[PDB]
């Protein structure tokens, strides 16, 4: 049993027509202290997986160290490691959900939320979410912490049900994506502006964006606003 | 008296162990291997004698891979060979688990010749019968390496063992003479593939199945890779045309 100190917030995440998006924003915070900014919380796995952590950062760096271990663990004495034997998103799940379920079993868990995003050989896409209970679930939409509250009603509203995947677009997908990340940036006093969003397609491949920032934000209306009742100027 | 080699770590005589002796018959019966240090790399190959025609061609791979910068080939009891990669991946592992970065050939070499040695210090286990050759790049540059059943290793610009070590050592000698300034990547490849092929003619009677392995600085990004396809085919020629 612990307490995570060094925490990543929100991770957010949902699945298209051809592939899947993640995104989740590069702040490390330290209780109310927004000590760390260069946090990279979306963590490749080959070229068809990405893994995203919220909780705690020690132990997320922890379950990176066990994600490249099991790259090169899969290489060994494996002549289709880049082929037929590669990593699939569905083996870096099983896998970390095992771990998962194992630790908080010995009542010492790796305090994280995880979401796999990832396209399966086969074409299909994968979105599963773990916990630091081992708990898991799928849905066209995962998020976890407060965006499992803010983003998951605003992409909802693109993929209410699995008959909307075939219908939403990578643009439209990101787009939501996008905008919820910055929902998240105006209620969240624990989220940065700076954030990584990355796309697995099934047919271009993993894109990986960096640096990316909220834009487009409304503050004017602020200027308006004064007192808290009946103060006037 | 006699009888002071029925029992592994005894002392003969004359100060030799006579079962790590036995081992090496073990090694010098077994197929030919060998490896050559390039200016920024290291190639590895290995004799693969086809039984028969219902030996399915490419799939029973020698070579393995350490980490992801190592390679090991060795002659002798492949099981043994085996158990000693088997080793050296925890061995690796542990390294860079507790100091980051990914364990240095030096390093590397010096595990694995602790655990061989530790295999020639008591009667309750055999010596490997197997002597690998191995390497690989690190921080500063590439590193080429043998090791004996007796735990005996040391850094080498080429090596051999098995079946034609002799042949191949001759070849190995040749290339050192004729390149003071040091062969590359590509053309040990090549080298690499000239020597299996005539060091395969102290087994002549039964055909045989080439396999290349290499890790360069510049051509793999020192990462180790097995030679395939075209690269794979151009080596093979260029042997099968020096053959005649």
């Amino acid at each position: 049993t612990q307490q995570p100190i060094v925490t990543g917030t929100s991770v957010i995440s949902m699945k298209y027509d051809n592939g899947v998006i993640i995104a989740a924003d590069n702040l490390g915070s330290y209780g109310s202290l927004l000590r760390f900014n260069g946090v990279e919380r979306l963590i490749p796995v080959g070229d068809n997986t990405v893994v995203g952590i919220s909780g705690d950062i020690s132990d997320m760096q922890h379950i990176e160290r066990l994600l490249k271990d099991l790259v090169t663990e899969n290489a060994y004495d494996n002549p289709l490691a880049d082929a037929e034997e590669a990593l699939e998103p569905s083996y870096i799940f099983e896998y970390l959900a095992t771990v998962m379920y194992q630790r908080r079993s010995k009542m010492n868990p790796l305090w994280n939320a995880i979401i796999v995003a990832g396209v399966q050989s086969n074409g299909d896409q994968f979105l599963r979410y773990v916990n630091l209970l081992g708990v898991t679930y799928s849905s066209p939409t995962l998020a976890t912490g407060f965006g499992a509250h803010m983003a998951n009603p605003l992409l909802r509203k693109v993929v209410d049900r699995e008959s909307d995947i075939p219908k939403t677009t990578v643009q439209v997908a990101e787009e939501a994506i996008v905008n919820a990340m910055r929902v998240l940036y105006y209620r969240d006093a624990r989220s940065s502006r700076n954030f990584s969003l990355a796309i697995i397609d099934k047919n271009t491949g993993l894109t990986f964006k960096k640096n990316l920032q909220v834009e487009n934000m409304k503050w004017d209306f602020a200027k308006d606003i004064k007192g808290y009742g009946t103060q006037k100027i | 008296g006699t009888g002071y080699d029925l029992s592994n770590s005894v002392f003969s005589p004359d100060g030799r162990n006579f079962q790590v002796e036995y081992a090496v018959k073990a090694v010098e019966n077994g197929t030919t291997s060998i490896g050559i240090k390039c200016n920024d790399g290291v190639v590895f190959a290995v004799e693969k004698l086809i039984t028969s025609k219902l030996l399915v061609p490419q799939k029973n791979v020698k070579i393995q891979v350490v980490d992801r910068h190592i390679g090991c080939v060795y002659s002798g009891l492949i099981p043994d060979g085996r158990h000693l990669v088997n080793r050296g991946r925890e061995e690796a592992a542990s390294f860079k688990k507790l100091y980051k970065t990914p364990i240095p050939i030096p390093a590397f070499a010096d595990r694995l010749g602790q655990y061989v040695q530790a295999h020639t210090l008591y009667n309750s286990v055999r010596p490997f019968g197997v002597s690998t050759i191995f390497g690989g790049v690190d921080k500063n540059g590439a590193h080429l390496y043998m090791l004996e059943p007796s735990g005996s290793y040391w850094g080498y610009k080429g090596a051999a063992t098995g079946k034609g070590r002799q042949s191949a050592k001759a070849e190995l000698e040749k290339l050192v003479d004729h390149h003071p300034e040091g062969l590359s990547a590509r053309e040990a490849v090549k080298q690499a593939a000239k020597i299996i092929y005539l060091a395969h003619e102290d087994n002549k009677e039964k055909d045989f199945e080439l396999e290349i392995s290499w890790c360069s600085l510049s051509e793999t990004n020192g990462l180790h890779k097995f030679v395939k396809g075209d690269l794979l085919q151009e080596a093979i020629d260029f042997a099968q045309k020096e053959i005649n």
